[PDB]
Protein backbone atom coordinates (compact mmCIF):
# COMPACT_ATOMS: atom_id res chain seq x y z
CA UNK A 1 0.00 0.00 0.00
CA UNK A 2 0.68 3.97 -0.06
CA UNK A 3 1.76 6.58 1.95
CA UNK A 4 0.59 10.10 1.17
CA UNK A 5 4.04 11.74 2.95
CA UNK A 6 5.57 9.20 0.33
CA UNK A 7 3.87 10.51 -2.19
CA UNK A 8 4.32 14.40 -1.76
CA UNK A 9 7.98 13.74 -1.11
CA UNK A 10 8.84 11.83 -4.41
CA UNK A 11 6.71 14.35 -6.42
CA UNK A 12 8.59 17.43 -4.68
CA UNK A 13 12.02 15.21 -5.32
CA UNK A 14 10.93 14.73 -9.27
CA UNK A 15 10.01 18.17 -10.07
CA UNK A 16 13.43 19.70 -7.98
CA UNK A 17 15.52 17.05 -10.08
CA UNK A 18 13.67 18.83 -13.17
CA UNK A 19 15.10 22.25 -12.38
CA UNK A 20 18.73 20.93 -11.77
CA UNK A 21 18.25 20.73 -7.64
CA UNK A 22 19.05 17.95 -5.59
CA UNK A 23 16.94 17.74 -2.08
CA UNK A 24 17.49 15.51 1.42
CA UNK A 25 3.33 1.80 -3.95
CA UNK A 26 3.65 5.32 -3.65
CA UNK A 27 5.80 5.26 -6.46
CA UNK A 28 3.47 3.92 -8.85
CA UNK A 29 1.24 7.01 -7.87
CA UNK A 30 4.11 9.64 -7.94
CA UNK A 31 4.11 8.09 -11.89
CA UNK A 32 0.54 8.25 -12.04
CA UNK A 33 0.74 12.24 -10.59
CA UNK A 34 3.96 13.29 -13.29
CA UNK A 35 1.32 11.69 -16.55
CA UNK A 36 -1.55 13.55 -15.01
CA UNK A 37 0.72 17.02 -14.43
CA UNK A 38 2.11 16.54 -17.89
CA UNK A 39 -1.58 15.83 -19.73
CA UNK A 40 -3.10 18.87 -17.87
CA UNK A 41 -0.20 21.33 -19.26
CA UNK A 42 -0.61 20.21 -22.62
CA UNK A 43 -4.64 21.16 -22.14
CA UNK A 44 -4.98 23.66 -18.88
CA UNK A 45 -1.79 25.18 -19.52
CA UNK A 46 -3.49 28.76 -18.88
CA UNK A 47 -5.26 27.31 -15.57
CA UNK A 48 -1.92 26.27 -14.19
CA UNK A 49 -0.53 29.93 -14.98
CA UNK A 50 -2.74 31.93 -13.36
CA UNK A 51 -2.46 29.86 -9.83
CA UNK A 52 1.22 29.95 -9.99
CA UNK A 53 0.62 33.55 -10.70
CA UNK A 54 0.93 35.97 -7.32
CA UNK A 55 3.44 33.70 -6.11
CA UNK A 56 5.23 36.50 -4.33
CA UNK A 57 7.18 34.28 -1.81
CA UNK A 58 8.88 35.32 1.57
CA UNK A 59 9.84 32.93 4.26
CA UNK A 60 6.90 34.58 6.24
CA UNK A 61 3.93 34.79 3.51
CA UNK A 62 4.82 30.86 2.11
CA UNK A 63 2.23 29.43 4.38
CA UNK A 64 -0.26 32.18 3.84
CA UNK A 65 0.09 32.05 0.16
CA UNK A 66 0.28 28.36 -0.06
CA UNK A 67 -3.38 28.63 2.50
CA UNK A 68 -4.77 30.91 -0.19
CA UNK A 69 -4.12 29.25 -3.40
CA UNK A 70 -4.77 25.79 -1.95
CA UNK A 71 -7.65 26.75 -0.35
CA UNK A 72 -9.69 28.71 -3.65
CA UNK A 73 -8.93 24.95 -5.47
CA UNK A 74 -11.15 23.26 -2.98
CA UNK A 75 -13.41 25.48 -1.59
CA UNK A 76 -16.70 24.15 -3.88
CA UNK A 77 -15.35 20.64 -3.75
CA UNK A 78 -12.82 18.36 -4.47
CA UNK A 79 -12.05 15.91 -8.30
CA UNK A 80 -9.40 14.74 -9.44
CA UNK A 81 -8.72 17.16 -11.68
CA UNK A 82 -7.97 19.51 -8.57
CA UNK A 83 -6.15 16.85 -7.01
CA UNK A 84 -3.51 16.80 -9.96
CA UNK A 85 -3.42 20.70 -10.13
CA UNK A 86 -2.92 20.88 -5.59
CA UNK A 87 0.59 18.90 -6.98
CA UNK A 88 1.28 20.92 -9.78
CA UNK A 89 1.22 24.27 -7.63
CA UNK A 90 3.09 22.62 -4.83
CA UNK A 91 5.18 21.84 -7.37
CA UNK A 92 6.00 24.98 -8.62
CA UNK A 93 6.13 26.58 -5.01
CA UNK A 94 8.55 24.10 -4.50
CA UNK A 95 10.74 25.23 -7.12
CA UNK A 96 10.12 28.58 -6.98
CA UNK A 97 11.30 28.86 -3.73
CA UNK A 98 14.82 26.91 -5.11
CA UNK A 99 15.20 29.96 -7.43
CA UNK A 100 14.77 32.74 -4.89
CA UNK A 101 17.17 31.22 -2.36
CA UNK A 102 14.84 30.20 -0.34
CA UNK A 103 15.43 26.39 0.26
CA UNK A 104 14.90 25.99 3.73
CA UNK A 105 10.61 26.40 2.62
CA UNK A 106 11.10 23.08 0.53
CA UNK A 107 10.24 20.82 3.56
CA UNK A 108 7.56 23.12 4.81
CA UNK A 109 5.79 23.22 1.64
CA UNK A 110 6.31 19.25 2.02
CA UNK A 111 4.97 19.10 5.64
CA UNK A 112 1.51 21.45 4.17
CA UNK A 113 1.06 19.63 0.89
CA UNK A 114 1.01 16.23 3.49
CA UNK A 115 -1.05 18.08 6.59
CA UNK A 116 -3.64 19.10 3.57
CA UNK A 117 -4.03 15.82 1.62
CA UNK A 118 -4.27 13.50 4.99
CA UNK A 119 -6.86 16.26 6.60
CA UNK A 120 -8.85 17.34 3.27
CA UNK A 121 -8.46 15.00 0.55
CA UNK A 122 -7.77 11.73 1.47
CA UNK A 123 -11.25 10.95 2.77
CA UNK A 124 -12.61 12.36 -0.70
CA UNK A 125 -10.01 9.76 -2.19
CA UNK A 126 -11.14 6.82 -0.35
CA UNK A 127 -15.16 7.42 -0.88
CA UNK A 128 -14.19 7.43 -4.34
CA UNK A 129 -12.01 4.54 -5.59
CA UNK A 130 -8.43 5.08 -3.89
CA UNK A 131 -5.34 5.96 -5.69
CA UNK A 132 -6.27 2.91 -7.53
CA UNK A 133 -9.30 4.82 -9.24
CA UNK A 134 -6.46 7.46 -10.60
CA UNK A 135 -3.81 4.77 -11.34
CA UNK A 136 -6.11 2.71 -13.27
CA UNK A 137 -6.77 5.74 -16.11
CA UNK A 138 -3.27 7.44 -15.87
CA UNK A 139 -1.01 4.77 -14.33
CA UNK B 1 -18.37 21.42 -7.93
CA UNK B 2 -19.33 24.36 -10.04
CA UNK B 3 -16.51 24.29 -13.02
CA UNK B 4 -14.24 27.40 -11.88
CA UNK B 5 -10.89 25.70 -14.00
CA UNK B 6 -10.84 23.88 -17.64
CA UNK B 7 -10.38 19.94 -15.70
CA UNK B 8 -13.69 20.41 -13.48
CA UNK B 9 -15.65 19.68 -17.39
CA UNK B 10 -14.20 16.50 -16.97
CA UNK B 11 -14.86 15.47 -14.07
Amino acid sequence: GYDNREIVMKYIHYKLSQRGYEWDESEVVHLTLRQAVDDFSRRYRRDFAEMSSQLHLTPFTARGRFATVVEELFRDGVNWGRIVAFFEFGGVMCVESVNREMSPLVDNIALWMTEYLNRHLHTWIQDNGGWDAFVELYG
Amino acid sequence: CPARYGWDYEC
